[PDB]
C-alpha cells in the first residue's frame, strides 16, 4: 500500500499545498500544507519522513529543509543546506541526502551537499564536473545519477549525465542522452533509470529515455501523451508516474504512468486539485 | 531578481 506525494509547486506561483494519492481509494486528498509556499524543491522519503529540500518562495531561492512525518502530518524544520539551491535534485544513497546542483539566485551550481540525519548536518561533497540546474537525480545499483538540466556557463540545456561514487567521492560522465533535457523527470524502475521529458530553449520534449548501467547505454521508448518539462517522478508497483509539469506555456494537471511490459503511457483518469509544474513527488507507506 | 528558472532567463 502506496501513497504517492506531492508537494509545493508552481499554480501558476509557488503553492503550499501538498496532496496525496491513495491507489486503493483512487483519490487524491489534501494534507498538511508546507508552512511556506515553495516550488523548485527537492523532495525524498528518507528514514520514514518526507523531505522538502530547498526551491524558491516566489520571490528568493532557499536554503531551508522541512520533513513531513506522514503519521503525525506535521512538518518540522531541520538544518539549513549550506547553500540556497533551487531546481535541485535531491537523493538518498546510503543513508546520506544529497542535494544536487541548482541555481542559487545568481549562477548554476556544480556545488553538492549532503545531509547526515543522525547529527542534523549538511556538509559539501565532491562538486559535479558542470553546473547543472533544473538538474534530475536518480539513485541505481549504488550510484547517483545527475541528469541533463541547464549549465549557465555555456547557456546550454544538456544531453550530458554523470555519475557520483560515494566511496571514491568522484562525479563521471556517463554516455550521454540522445538530446539536451533541461528539467528532466528522472525515475528508476526495474533497475533503469529514466529521464523523461524537459526542454531545449522553447522546444518542450514528449520523449522519454532509458539508461541501463550494466551496458552504460541510452535508448528512447515510448513517447509521452503530451510533453513535459519540470514533472515530478516517481516508481510505484511496476510502473513509472509523470506527474504535472508544464509544455512551455501551461501548467499540467495530469497524471500519466509508464508501463515498461506494453510500452505505453497512460493518463491517469483522476487530476490534481490544479495544474501545477516544478512540484516535489515521492512516494510514502501507507 | 528574476524570478524565472535561470534555464528560462534572458
Amino acid at each position: 500500500p502506496k501513497l504517492m506525494v506531492v508537494v509545493g509547486g508552481q499554480a501558476p506561483k509557488a503553492i503550499r499545498s501538498v496532496e496525496c494519492y491513495d491507489f486503493k481509494e483512487e483519490r487524491w486528498h489534501q494534507v498538511a500544507e508546507l508552512p511556506s509556499r515553495r516550488c523548485r524543491a527537492g523532495m525524498v522519503y528518507m528514514a520514514g519522513l518526507v523531505f522538502a529540500v530547498g526551491g524558491f518562495n516566489g520571490s528568493l531561492r532557499v536554503r531551508t529543509v522541512d520533513s513531513y512525518d506522514p503519521v503525525k502530518d506535521q512538518w518540522t524544520s531541520v538544518a539549513n543546506m549550506r547553500d540556497r539551491r533551487s531546481t535541485l535534485g535531491a537523493a538518498v544513497l546510503n543513508g546520506l541526502l544529497y542535494a544536487v546542483g541548482g541555481f542559487d539566485g545568481s549562477t548554476g551550481l556544480s556545488s553538492v551537499e549532503a545531509y547526515n540525519i543522525k547529527s542534523n548536518e549538511w556538509f559539501h561533497v565532491a562538486p559535479m564536473n558542470t553546473r547543472r540546474s533544473s538538474v534530475g537525480v536518480g539513485v541505481v545499483g549504488g550510484l547517483l545519477y545527475a541528469v541533463g538540466g541547464y549549465d549557465v556557463a555555456s547557456r546550454q540545456c544538456l544531453s550530458t549525465v554523470e555519475c557520483y561514487n560515494a566511496t571514491t567521492n568522484e562525479w563521471t560522465y556517463i554516455a550521454e542522452m540522445s538530446t539536451r533535457r533541461s528539467g528532466a523527470g528522472v525515475g528508476v524502475l526495474n533497475n533503469l533509470l529514466y529521464a523523461v521529458g524537459g526542454h531545449d530553449g522553447p522546444l518542450v520534449r514528449k520523449s522519454v529515455e532509458v539508461y541501463d548501467p550494466t551496458t552504460n547505454a541510452w535508448r528512447q521508448v515510448a513517447d509521452m501523451n503530451m510533453c513535459r518539462r519540470n514533472a515530478g517522478v516517481c516508481a510505484v508497483n511496476g510502473l513509472l508516474y509523470v506527474v504535472g509539469g508544464d509544455d512551455g506555456s501551461c501548467n499540467l494537471a495530469s497524471v500519466e504512468y509508464y508501463n515498461p511490459t506494453t510500452d505505453k503511457w497512460t493518463v491517469v483518469s483522476s487530476c490534481m486539485s490544479t495544474g501545477r509544474s516544478y512540484a516535489g513527488v515521492t512516494v510514502i507507506d501507507k | 531578481e528574476p524570478e524565472e528558472p535561470e534555464a528560462d532567463q534572458h
